[PDB]
């Protein structure tokens, strides 16, 4: 059938320091340029695209993680690293060694992602050859949104300031995080808060007047877990919209609409290639998945 | 070749070249007497021919 | 049967080009090992003295 | 005349599914040896022969693909066609037992009406294939509403590549492909690809470079946009090609199709119906393989490109804005 295997060739011994870091992450995903079994090492890294001087924007990282394939590692000789490859379909081990831990189980779903948190914990440059290389990190799905999630919220409130406890920190159940941002880029992460501004304002065009006149029954006085975010008062707009009186057919156009451009929000909110774990082992910390296409 | 670089590896190639005959034409021209045409065919009958 | 043994020539001539792209390798790197450590003579002359 | 049936005993014998990989346990580690194709380094001489490696080539990977058998009518399926054109399944309602209504390319922009400077080459070729426009208009009396609304992308299914038609003079039997290679039935071992008109298709990475990743991998894209042509509703299918995700073409279709988003929104500062919100869709048609070149034609002229090793893999239709 078919083989999988690249090893790449590399100009000069490595040192026992930089062979210590490789070492520890025998099992690791990191995407790589061309599809052959020879390769140069200038395109394992994924730092092509994120390097130090260059100041990164971690949605064209992110736009850039797409394109490419993704590679596992199998062995580090002191020459030649050794690693295989991933194609869609194909059902292959994965281990995770990745350092803001999380926890995974059977039957989960992954996604892979640029380095958002430490970048000098998750890259090891090479001072023997001179070129870096750089780790993704791999997440599950839920903090795989909400991390991307923060970061188009923080891109919309850097530009308002031409403070930081609400805009870089990622929340979830039982920790918080900080996202690593010095030098960032925004102009490719604009663009996407460019379509967001087209796609927002024609749902509020479109808006159903009763779902409207739903909120203005419920949070008064009938309070619920999840609509604590209007903390009691209504939206002074939203008692400028519900002086209409409501009919049927006219929602029945509207929320077909208000159903057809949610279609479209995939295309804007997508992660990289997902990754869909059906069993995994816990106190080996190995994995098995199928590569999904893109 | 097959290199250790890596740059793209080289598939086997052909090539199929096409050749053809050039032709040519000679002439040169030979010019007869009509008076000495005239004498041959009939026959000798005296000395004198 | 001259279309079966018509490709089985095709496949050894692929084939045949298989081993004998890496024995230029050979050539290749062997000569590229060569020029690594191949100062020139300016330089290596006056430090043969 | 047994020979001729000791031939169906081989062929048939020989082309199966691989059966399912059972031994019993008493048997031993025979099993061991029943595993072939997962083995994929082999052994290599000094001068390797074909006699070495015959084993080599026998295993090979299973795929079959699933055809599609349409009966169709023989007047919206014009006669002649290159026999790797796209399609289309448009569908209504059941009116009859079996009659079904397929769509080229060529005979969606009869349909479709918009002007002849938007595909300057098509129009000529398909203006002879067919009638003014109104052949074909007479099965469908809903254009002009189904183009206000938008449900249009709603009812189109795309089906794939043509693999065989046996033409009769008023019913013609189509054979298309889904799931992959068809199987080109005329020229034995064979395979038909893919053939779109240079003029519908419209390519998207392309630079000077003034450095982009390769793959494995590049998704032929079909499109639909609605717009408004001399205030009269008209549709617009085009084509693309592109290896950059599904994250990047849809931001990049938005660039292509700024002109027409412009000139049609102009109209709804005075009426703004939700009706006519909707504007276009993008399905995807399946998988190309990497640096496959697309090869030129000319049928008649008409330019038309193929792509050798086409696979199809249909999906939704998702409404871009």
């Amino acid at each position: 059938a078919l083989d999988k295997s690249i090893v790449v060739n590399l100009t000069s011994r490595l040192f026992a320091d930089e062979l210590a870091a490789l070492q520890s992450k025998i099992g690791s995903v990191l995407p790589l340029g061309d599809c052959h079994r020879l390769q140069n090492i200038q395109a394992l890294g994924l730092g092509c695209v994120c390097s130090r001087e260059t100041s990164p924007d971690y949605i064209q990282i992110m736009q850039y993680l797409s394109k490419c394939t993704l590679a596992v590692l199998e062995e580090v000789r002191p020459d030649s690293l050794r690693l295989t490859r991933m194609d869609p379909s194909d059902n292959l081990q994965i281990k995770n060694v990745y350092a803001p831990f999380f926890q995974w189980d059977s039957n989960t779903q992954l996604a892979v992602l640029p380095p958002l948190f430490s970048r000098k914990d998750s890259t090891i440059v090479l001072e023997s050859n001179g070129f870096d290389i750089v780790f993704p990190m791999v997440v599950p799905q839920q903090l795989g949104h909400a991390i991307l999630q923060q970061l188009l919220v923080y891109h919309i409130y850097s530009k308002i300031s031409a403070l930081d406890l609400y805009t870089t920190n990622v929340s979830f159940m039982g920790r918080t995080y900080r996202l690593d941002v010095d030098n960032t880029d925004p102009r490719t992460a604009l663009r996407v808060l460019d379509d967001l501004s087209m796609y927002l304002c024609i749902l509020s065009a479109l808006v159903p007047r009763g779902c409207l006149r739903l909120l203005t029954a419920l949070v008064r006085h009938d309070r619920h877990p999840l609509t604590e975010v209007f903390e009691g008062v209504v939206p002074d707009e939203v008692t400028r919209i519900d002086l209409d009186q409501l009919s049927v057919p006219d929602d029945i156009t509207r929320m077909r609409v208000m159903f057809s451009y949610l279609q479209s929000l995939s295309s804007i909110f997508n992660l990289g290639p997902r990754l869909h774990v059906y069993a995994y082992s816990a106190e080996t910390l190995a994995a098995s998945c199928w590569y999904s296409p893109r | 070749i097959a290199h250790g670089d890596g740059r793209r590896p080289n598939k086997q190639r052909q090539y199929i070249v096409m050749k053809a005959c050039n032709k040519h034409h000679i002439g040169a021209e030979i010019e007869l007497a009509a008076a000495d045409i005239e004498l041959l065919f009939a026959e000798k009958e005296t000395p004198l021919d | 049967f001259t279309e079966y043994a018509g490709a089985i020539k095709t496949i050894t001539s692929a084939l045949q080009f298989g081993m004998d792209a890496l024995e230029r390798g050979l050539v290749d790197t062997v000569l590229a090992v060569k020029l690594r450590h191949a100062p020139p003579v300016f330089i290596l002359k006056t430090l043969g003295d | 005349q047994a020979e001729n049936a000791a031939r169906l005993g081989r062929q048939v014998l020989g082309l199966l599914p691989p059966p399912t990989h059972r031994v019993s346990l008493t048997r031993g580690p025979e099993f061991a040896r029943g595993v072939r194709d997962l083995l994929s380094k082999y052994a290599a001489s000094t001068r390797p022969t074909v006699g070495s490696l015959h084993e080599a080539l026998r295993q090979a990977p299973f795929r079959q693909p699933t055809y599609g058998d349409f009966l169709v009518y023989s007047q919206t399926f014009s006669p002649q066609e290159p026999l790797g054109t796209f399609l289309f399944s448009f569908k209504q309602e059941d009116n009859g037992s079996s009659m079904d209504m397929l769509l080229t390319p060529t005979s969606l922009f009869m349909l479709s009406g918009m002007e002849a400077a938007k595909a300057p080459q098509t129009h000529k070729v398909a203006g002879v294939w067919y009638g003014s426009g109104s052949g074909l208009a007479d099965f469908i009396p809903n254009l002009s509403e189904l183009m206000d609304t938008g449900e249009f992308h709603t009812l189109l299914t795309p089906v794939g590549p043509m693999v065989q038609s046996v033409h009769s003079t008023f019913v013609t039997k189509v054979t298309s492909a889904m799931k992959g290679v068809g199987l080109a039935r005329d020229e034995p071992r064979a395979h038909v690809g893919l053939t779109l008109p240079c003029d519908m298709l419209v390519d998207l990475d392309e630079s000077c470079p003034m450095r982009e990743p390769a793959g494995l991998n590049v998704t032929i894209y079909a499109s639909l946009v609605y717009l408004r042509v001399n205030q009269r509703p008209s549709m617009a299918l085009t084509f693309f090609q592109s290896g950059k995700g599904f994250a990047e073409v849809v931001a990049m279709i938005k660039d292509h199709f700024t002109d027409v988003i412009r000139t049609k929104y102009i109209q709804l500062r005075h009426e703004l119906y939700i009706n006519r919100l909707v504007f276009g869709a993008v399905c995807t048609l399946g998988t190309v393989p990497f640096d496959s070149h697309p090869v030129h034609q000319s049928l008649n002229s008409l330019p038309v490109l193929v792509f050798a090793n086409f696979e199809a893999a249909c999906g939704p239709w998702t409404v871009f804005l």
